[PDB]
RNA sequence: AAAGGAAUUGACGGAAGGGCACCACCAGGAGUGGAGCCUGCGGCUUAAUUUGACUCAACACGGGAAACCUCACCCGGCCCGGACACGGACAGGAUUGACAGAUUGAUAGCUCUUUCUCGAUUCCGUGGGUGGUGGUGCAUGGCCGUUCUUAGUUGGUGGAGCGAUUUGUCUGGUUAAUUCCGAUAACGAACGAGACUCUGGCAUGCUAACUAGUUACGCGACCGGUCGGCGUAACUUCUUAGAGGGACAAGUGGCGUUCAGCCACCCGAGAUUGAGCAAUAACAGGUCUGUGAUGCCCUUAGAUGUCCGGGGCUGCACGCGCGCUACACUGACUGGCUCAGCGUGUGCCUACCCUACGCCGGCAGGCGCGGGUAACCCGUUGAACCCCAUUCGUGAUGGGGAUCGGGGAUUGCAAUUAUUCCCCAUGAACGAGGAAUUCCCAGUAAGUGCGGGUCAUAAGCUUGCGUUGAUUAAGUCCCUGCCCUUUGUACA
C-alpha cells in the first residue's frame, strides 16, 4: 500500500506525468487505483496598486493555484523505486509514504 | 512539519532572491535568468548566460565561488549544489540580455540615439517581428521627458502579451 | 553602549519586531504564508514567485 | 573597532576557511550563525569586513539585506601572511 | 556648561607596587578565571578585584 | 531684425450643429444633507500636537485601527556603528572593562571621587567618508492615477497640392465600439475595440477514487418506519476535477436603401454572466515617507546617525467629508425551530496557532488530556436575517443605549489620556430631516450575518463570501461632462 502524491501549480505537466506513471504501472500490471483529485487551494492576496495612496483607489488581485493529486498502489515497496525515475519533470514534486 | 502553501511560497521567495542576487552580481556575464532542477542526489542550478567566459572567472573560480555562496547563504548542505552555465541561442530575443547591453553601452557612454538605433537594428535583424525602446529621464538638458524608439509591430493587450511579448 | 540597557527593549511582539525581508521597512507588510514583504516588494516580484493576476 | 584578537582571528580564519563571507546586516544579533561557538558578534564581522573593504581587499555585493564578500588576491597573500600558513595550502575556491 | 570625557588616569610605574622587595604589597583575588598573579585593590572600607567585581568587608 | 501677405495642422471661444454615458438627467428605489456616536481633514492650543494630499484626479487615503517598537515629533542621558591614509602617542605600557560612594529618573565606569583588569585590534589632529522616513516629485527614474476605458491612432502603393499637408478615417443606415454596411480617388492593411485567459451556467456520456459519497446488504438500538449508528460489496446520481462537447442571431414571422442588422417566439441550462488585459501621446498630477532607485544641496560627535526612558500624533469657543446606529407595531423582548458559502490553521530570520472534549464559575476566563502542516481534527462549519407562539400597546414608552459609577478577567515590560470584554446602575437629542445632492437596471439595489487584512489584545474601515430578494426603465440630449464636424483668430 504505497501512495505517490503529486503537487503542482499547473495542470498540464501534472496531467502528463500522471498519465506517464499510470502507463508505466499499467504496462507492468500492478494494482493501481486511479488519480484522486483533491481540491485546489487558491492563495489570494489583494493589494492596493498605488505606492503613495493618491489616486482613485484601484485595487489589485493576485492568485496562485495549487493542484493536488495522488495515485495509490499495492506492491512490494522496493519495486516502487523504478516508477519515480521517469517523473523528474519540473513543476511536479513527488512525496512517497507507506 | 510545514504546510504545502508555505513550502510553495518559501520556494518562490528562493527563486526571487536567487534571480535578484544573480542580477546584482552578474552584469558582465550576459545574465538573463536562472533554472532550478531538484533531484535528491544533487540539487542543480542552471544559469542562463550568453558569454560563459566571464561566468567562470579565472579557470572556473567564480562558478565554484557561486556554488560556495549559495551553499553558505541559504543554509544548503555540504555537497548538494553544483552550478552550470547554459548557452542562450539568441541574445536579440531576450529582453534582459539586450537591456543589459543597452545599459552597458549607455553607461560606458555613447549618444543615446545611436545606442537605441543600434539596439533596434540588431533586434529587427535577429528575426523578431517588432521592438519598442523607451529611454527616459534627463536626456537633453535638465528637464526630463520620454523618447520612444519603435520598429515593426507590437501587440499590446489581451492574453497574448503574456507569451508573445518579452519585456525588461 | 552598556549591553545591559543598549537594545534592551523587547523585540518580541512588535511592529518593530517585524520588517520587510527585502528592503528593511516595517510599514504595510504582507504577513501571510511567510512572505513578510511589504506591499511594494510584493508587486515587484509577484510573477517571479508565481502569484499571477487572472 | 576594539575587539579581542581571538574573535578577529576567528573572523579572518573563517574567511580563509571557505574563501567567501556573507553577513546579515545585523546590528543587534548577539551571535553569528556560523560563529556562535568562538563567540563572534555579527557587528564584529561587518565592521571587520568594512575595514577590509576600505583598503580594497574584498569585493562586496548587497542584495535582500544579505552581504556578499569576494576576496581579492591581495587578500590571498594577506591572509597567507596575517594567518600564518604553509605556502602550499590553498583556499577552497582554488581546489 | 558641558559634559566632560573620561581620560585614562595615569599612575606612574605601579608595576613594583604589586610587590614589596618575595612579599607582595596587596592581597590576592580568589578565582578560577583569574589567579596566578591577580590581586585586589585595598581601599579604605572595601577590597577590590576587577574581573570578578568582588568587594571584601 | 524683422513688421507683413496667403495657406496647413493644433489649442482655445462668452459661435453653429450632431453623438455618447445612470462617474448625465427622465421612470423610480435605498439613501445622503438635519440627530448621538467612530474617523479624516480645516482651524486653535502645545514643548510636540510630525507628515504628504486640497474640483472630480485630497478629506475610513499613505493598505496609517499608532498604549512601548512603530516614530518622524518633545524633554534629559548613554553610543561609534568617524570605515582608510598621513603624522602625535606608545610594550618605563595605545588603552577596553569595572566593585563600593557622590551623581541620575535610572543596578548609565555616565562622569567625579577612588585605582584594579586588558595588552596593540586600540586612542589625538588632519583629510576624506558614513548615516538620514532631513529638504526640492519644480533635477529624476520605477510605478501609479487621470484625459479614458470614452473609441480613438497610424504606416505602404495610389490620387490631390511647388509645399507644410490632405483623401484613405465620410453625407447616411447600423453597432456596446473608426462595429460594420453603403456611398466613394481610393485599394489593401497594423495598433486600440473584438478575438484571447480566468470565472459563472449544462451533462444519468467518458475518467473516476477509505482524506469523497450514494445505495443493495449484515447486525445493533427504538414503537414496517427512524437512526451523521457500526462495519462491509456494487456503482459514480449527489462531492471533487480534468479531456472533449455545447450557443452560433443558428430556425421561424415581421421590419429593413432587401445590405449591415433590429424586434418578436419556439427548441433549449443558456438568446447582452462578470472581472483581468488595455493604443498614439501628454500633465510641471501624486510619490525623494516602500527602497542598499536616487542627482545635488544640507547635517555629520554639546548629530537631523543610533539607543533607553516619560511625553506626542487621542488634545477642543469651532467647521467640512467618509461611515455606523436609530427615530419603532412589517416593530421590541423572551422561548422554540432550521439552513450556507469564499476561505484561515504550529512560521529561516522571531517570542506570535486553529481549536475538539471533560471539570469549576452567571461572563470574559481558569485547568488538563487530545487532534491537526489540512477534502482527514476543529467542521454536517448546527451563522444571522427570515419562521412559530408569549408579553408590550403609541407614551420620548419595554424603541434610542449617547454620556456617566463600582467590580472581575485577558493580553503585554507597561493600559492613566478608561485598548478589549462582562455584571449592575444612568436614561440625552432623535418621532422620518429644508435649499443642493450621492448611488443603481436581475440574483441588481437593499436587509442580514460569516471569513481575509491590520493583530502580543482587535474593526463603526477595507477586501471577499454567501443568505432573504423587489419597485422602476427597455428611452432622450432638457441638465452635467466629453468626443467629433463645419467656422473665426493678431493665440503656438
Ligand atoms: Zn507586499
Ligand atoms: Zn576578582
Amino acid at each position: 500500500r504505497i501512495r505517490i502524491t503529486l503537487t503542482s501549480r499547473n495542470v498540464k505537466s501534472l496531467e502528463k506525468v500522471c498519465a506517464d506513471l499510470i502507463r508505466g504501472a499499467k504496462e507492468k500490471n500492478l494494482k493501481v487505483k486511479g488519480p484522486v483529485r483533491m481540491p485546489t487551494k487558491t492563495l489570494r492576496i489583494t493589494t492596493r496598486k498605488t505606492p503613495c495612496g493618491e489616486g482613485s483607489k484601484t485595487w489589485d488581485r493576485f492568485q496562485m493555484r495549487i493542484h493536488k493529486r495522488l495515485i495509490d498502489l499495492h506492491s512490494p515497496s522496493e519495486i516502487v523505486k523504478q516508477i519515480t525515475s521517469i517523473s523528474i519533470e519540473p513543476g511536479v514534486e513527488v512525496e512517497v509514504t507507506i | 512539519q510545514i504546510s504545502k502553501k508555505r513550502k510553495f511560497v518559501a520556494d518562490g521567495i528562493f527563486k526571487a532572491e536567487l534571480n535578484e542576487f544573480l542580477t546584482r552580481e552578474l552584469a558582465e556575464d550576459g545574465y538573463s535568468g536562472v533554472e532550478v532542477r531538484v533531484t535528491p542526489t544533487r540539487t542543480e542550478i542552471i544559469i542562463l548566460a550568453t558569454r560563459t567566459q566571464n561566468v567562470l572567472g579565472e579557470k572556473g573560480r567564480r562558478i565554484r565561488e557561486l556554488t560556495a555562496v549559495v551553499q553558505k547563504r541559504f543554509g544548503f548542505p555540504e555537497g548538494s549544489v553544483e552550478l552550470y552555465a547554459e548557452k542562450v541561442a539568441t541574445r536579440g530575443l531576450c529582453a534582459i540580455a539586450q537591456a543589459e547591453s543597452l545599459r552597458y553601452k549607455l553607461l560606458g557612454g555613447l549618444a543615446v540615439r545611436r545606442a537605441c538605433y543600434g539596439v533596434l537594428r540588431f533586434i529587427m535583424e535577429s528575426g523578431a517581428k517588432g521592438c519598442e525602446v523607451v529611454v527616459s529621464g534627463k536626456l537633453r538638458g535638465q528637464r526630463a521627458k520620454s523618447m520612444k524608439f519603435v520598429d515593426g509591430l507590437m501587440i499590446h493587450s489581451g492574453d497574448p502579451v503574456n507569451y508573445y511579448v518579452d519585456t525588461a | 553602549g552598556h549591553q545591559q540597557l543598549y537594545w534592551s527593549h523587547p523585540r518580541k511582539f512588535g511592529q518593530g519586531s517585524r520588517s520587510c525581508r527585502v528592503c528593511s521597512n516595517r510599514h504595510g507588510l504582507i504577513r501571510k504564508y511567510g512572505l513578510n514583504m511589504c506591499r511594494q516588494c510584493f508587486r515587484q516580484y509577484a510573477k517571479d514567485i508565481g502569484f499571477i493576476k487572472l | 573597532m576594539l575587539m579581542p584578537k581571538k574573535n578577529r582571528i576567528a573572523i579572518y580564519e573563517l574567511l580563509f576557511k571557505e574563501g567567501v563571507m556573507v553577513a546579515k546586516k545585523d546590528v543587534h544579533m548577539p551571535k553569528h550563525p556560523e560563529l556562535a561557538d568562538k563567540n563572534v558578534p555579527n557587528l564584529h564581522v561587518m565592521k571587520a569586513m568594512q575595514s577590509l573593504k576600505s583598503r580594497g581587499y574584498v569585493k562586496e555585493q548587497f542584495a535582500w539585506r544579505h552581504f556578499y564578500w569576494y576576496l581579492t588576491n591581495e587578500g590571498i597573500q594577506y591572509l597567507r601572511d596575517y594567518l600564518h600558513l604553509p605556502p602550499e595550502i590553498v583556499p577552497a575556491t582554488l581546489r | 556648561p558641558k559634559k566632560n570625557k573620561h581620560k585614562r588616569k595615569k599612575v606612574k610605574l605601579a608595576v613594583l607596587k604589586y610587590y614589596k622587595v618575595i612579599s607582595r604589597l596587596r592581597r590576592e583575588c580568589p578565582s578560577d578565571e583569574c589567579g596566578a598573579g591577580v590581586f585586589m585593590a585595598s581601599h579604605f572600607d572595601r577590597h577590590y578585584c576587577g574581573k570578578c567585581c568582588l568587594t571584601y568587608c
